[PDB]
């Protein structure tokens, strides 16, 4: 498995890139080996940029690390769903599980809602794999999915995941202890961390359009953020018009990072950059596609 | 150790917000409080739009650029305007709003962007189109140059910003655009595009 070889391969578009099967086996297996040596509670610490949904759009991931610097240039935090509706699912998880392998200690994928043989099965990602490769390969592809850390806390102030906040989520350890590899639940802490999202008519816990999970209003982050100690919430999981957007008095803050979502939405995608002193800044990906005098008569 | 945001995302979105008493505190930590957002939007914009008009004024009081124009030639009065706000049409004019100033795309003046279908239109739209017509007519035709301007003809006046100008022949000397100013002791066309009822306040 020769890592710079298919990084090269996979860059070489800056249409499709062809990897082997084995290759791709690969980097889902050595991948894996490596989300299972670290925490399903990642403790990370800044400078890092936090990036939210990808969703396969594969062109626009090159682009944010245009922007940001490619690894090892910057470390970077994705809080998930890079597979599934998209049209380049296979490139997108491909070099970031390369990079994972390149990079352990400097780059870091949290699981999205998408990483779950469940959802992937219907939204795009199945079908793929299947088309492009086999059914087998998108067998690994979860084996690995499953194995992905659920949270991220970065200098004991940014909590990070893909979702959002859980009923059942009572302190950082009940986080630490689920095992892996695992399946998304159909309910509880981690289908919660990967499905629930924020909303601002809902006082406490309130229902998901989703069918899944719940919502959760402003006084729960309130709650949740001085119980813990912790200044800051950052999610992804809902396409934000401006790339990312503020909630319950910027105590959270919703990532999004593919432009023209579905190509149905105009919106821009966005990253975070959180400095050394947790100061935090915003690039924006625009979607991809004195004044002037009168003239004299 | 804590978490902030950028003192500029600060101020962009506590003026969307409302958050008068964060715009006061923030403002004198950002470099340039007329500096946009990757679309040209600036914190006078946002507050424009979302209707606190205190925060408005401050921001103008402030000497903030009151004709910063976005990606389209937006100015916060074409925002004003496209809300049917005409009090804050009529303060923004009064500290030296551009009124014909014109959006890219589609060659509009505020005035052009007061909404036919909404509450306030006729009161908002009579009082931009009415201060096009009568501009450089009311208050002794006084008119005020908003940006510098070195000429192109020997017919044009050279303008400095602030500078405090009489109209004595508009748009009807076959110039529809150039109007026939005095500055001073000396006389000259000036484009009417780079004028305004008051001028600027000064940052
Ligand atoms: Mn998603
Ligand atoms: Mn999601």
């Amino acid at each position: 498995l020769n890592l710079d070889s298919i990084i090269g391969r996979l860059l070489e578009v800056q249409k499709n890139v062809q990897l082997t099967e084995n290759e791709i086996r690969g980097l889902c297996l050595k991948s894996r080996e490596i989300f299972l040596s670290q925490p399903i509670l990642l403790e990370l610490e800044a400078p890092l940029k936090i990036c939210g949904d990808i969703h396969g759009q594969y062109y626009d991931l090159l682009r944010l690390f245009e922007y940001g610097g490619f690894p090892p240039e910057s470390n970077y935090l994705f809080l998930g769903d890079y597979v599934d509706r998209g049209k380049q699912s296979l490139e997108t998880i491909c070099l970031l599980l390369a990079y994972k392998i390149k990079y352990p200690e400097n780059f870091f994928l949290l699981r999205g809602n998408h990483e779950c043989a469940s959802i992937n099965r219907i939204y795009g990602f199945y079908d793929e794999c299947k088309r492009r490769y086999n059914i087998k390969l998108w067998k690994t592809f979860t084996d690995c999915f499953n194995c992905l850390p659920i949270a991220a806390i970065v200098d004991e102030k940014i909590f990070c995941c893909h979702g959002g906040l859980s009923p059942d989520l009572q302190s950082m350890e009940q986080i630490r202890r689920i095992m892996r590899p695992t399946d998304v639940p159909d309910q509880g802490l981690l289908c919660d961390l990967l499905w629930s999202d924020p909303d601002k008519d809902v006082q406490g816990w309130g229902e998901n359009d989703r069918g899944v999970s719940f919502t959760f209003g402003a006084e729960v982050v309130a709650k949740f953020l001085h119980k813990h100690d912790l200044d800051l919430i950052c999610r992804a999981h809902q396409v934000v018009e401006d790339g990312y957007e503020f909630f319950a008095k910027r105590q959270l803050v919703t990532l999004f990072s593919a432009p023209n979502y579905c190509g149905e939405f105009d919106n821009a995608g966005a990253m975070m950059s959180v400095d050394e002193t947790l100061m935090c800044s915003f690039q924006i990906l625009k979607p991809a596609d004195r004044p002037i005098t009168p003239p004299r008569n | 150790m804590r978490v902030k945001f950028n003192p500029l995302a600060l101020l962009l979105d506590s003026s969307l917000e409302g958050e008068f008493d964060l715009v006061q505190r923030i403002i004198y930590e950002v470099d340039d409080p007329s500096l946009p957002n990757d679309e040209g939007i600036t914190a006078l914009h946002n507050a424009v739009c979302a209707g606190h008009t205190e925060i408005v004024k401050f921001l103008v009081q402030f000497g903030v650029n009151v004709n910063a124009a976005d990606s389209d030639g937006w100015t916060p009065l074409h925002c004003a305007a496209s809300c049917n706000n005409v009090q804050v049409c009529k303060f923004l004019v009064e500290s030296g709003a551009a009124v014909f100033a014109m959006t890219y795309s589609d060659m509009q003046t505020a005035a052009d962007k007061c909404e036919e279908m909404e509450e306030g239109y006729t009161q908002c739209s009579q009082f931009l189109y009415g201060v096009q017509e009568k501009m450089g007519i009311m208050n002794k035709g006084v008119i005020y140059a908003l940006w510098d301007y070195e000429p192109q003809n020997d017919d044009e006046l050279p303008m400095k910003e602030g500078d405090c100008m009489t109209i004595i022949h508009r748009e009807d000397e076959d110039e529809i655009e150039w109007w026939w100013a005095r500055l001073n002791d000396k006389e000259g066309y000036v484009p009417r595009n780079l004028l305004g009822l008051y001028p600027r306040i000064k940052p």
